[PDB]
């Protein structure tokens, strides 16, 4: 049963880059599709990116496609979110999530059982 | 709204005995089940070991022929039964189901379980 902790959030300028991390507890990390979601002020939580348990297949929201890349290191129980070419509308709380989907449904919050508390990313103008 | 697959995180079965890997969902009006697949994680890559489609059941590796069944008759129950469990059967298994939607296209859902084999 899985605890998730996000790190690496902060204040960055528009045009900058920021790399988030999420560490998972346990010895089953290889069993989990991993995902990032985000939630801006006043708005509902939305998908950002997901990565299959084996790495390789990845999935992205159109809003961040190309600019963000998701990766994982199963030896370290960690998923990463490399956020490039940042814009102020990327400002949100970013949540790490874990589910036991294999290839399908990764864009849907409901496919994830475990959530982190989230980390703040702020992109200034 | 859309159907939800239910597969436990882990299942533990007796060595040389039998086990049931549950994979179940609540059938919804207007959703037609068109495909069921079970895959096993040999390596970093899953390979299909069972397929159910319009022509019936297909067992895709020779070591499962006569050992592998999907025999519950309850609609929405596509659980996998493996008889005479071996140490080699310890692995992660994926249950994948494809439905036709009320709108005429398809949706696919899948879920991973870990099978442990106990002495």
């Amino acid at each position: 049963q899985v605890q998730l902790v996000e790190s690496g959030g902060g204040l960055v300028q528009a045009g900058g880059s920021l790399r988030l991390s999420c560490a998972a507890s346990g010895r089953t990390f290889s069993s989990y599709g991993m995902g990032w979601f985000r939630q801006a002020p006043g708005k509902e939580r939305e998908f950002v990116a997901a990565i299959r348990w084996n790495g390789g297949s990845t999935y992205y929201a159109d809003s961040v496609k190309g600019r963000f890349t998701i990766s994982r290191d199963n030896a370290k129980n960690t998923v990463y979110l490399q956020m490039n070419s940042l814009k102020p509308e990327d400002t949100a709380v970013y949540y790490c999530a874990a589910g036991r989907w294999d290839k399908y449904g990764s864009s849907f919050q409901d496919e994830y059982d475990y959530w982190g508390q989230g980390t703040q990313v702020t992109v200034s103008s | 709204g859309r159907p939800i697959l239910e597969v436990p995180e882990s299942v533990t079965g007796p060595w040389k005995g039998d086990v049931n890997l549950p994979c179940t969902y609540d059938p919804l009006q207007g959703y037609t089940q068109v495909l069921v697949k079970w895959l096993v994680q040999r390596g970093s890559d899953p390979v299909t070991i069972f397929l159910r489609d319009s022509s019936g059941d297909h067992i895709q590796q020779a070591k499962y022929q006569g050992r592998l069944h999907v025999s519950h008759k309850v609609p929405g129950d596509v659980s996998l039964q493996l008889s005479t469990l071996e140490m080699d059967d310890r692995s992660h298994y994926t249950c994948e189901v494809t439905w036709q939607t009320p709108d005429g296209n398809q949706v696919v859902r899948d879920k991973i379980t870990e099978l442990r084999v106990q002495k």
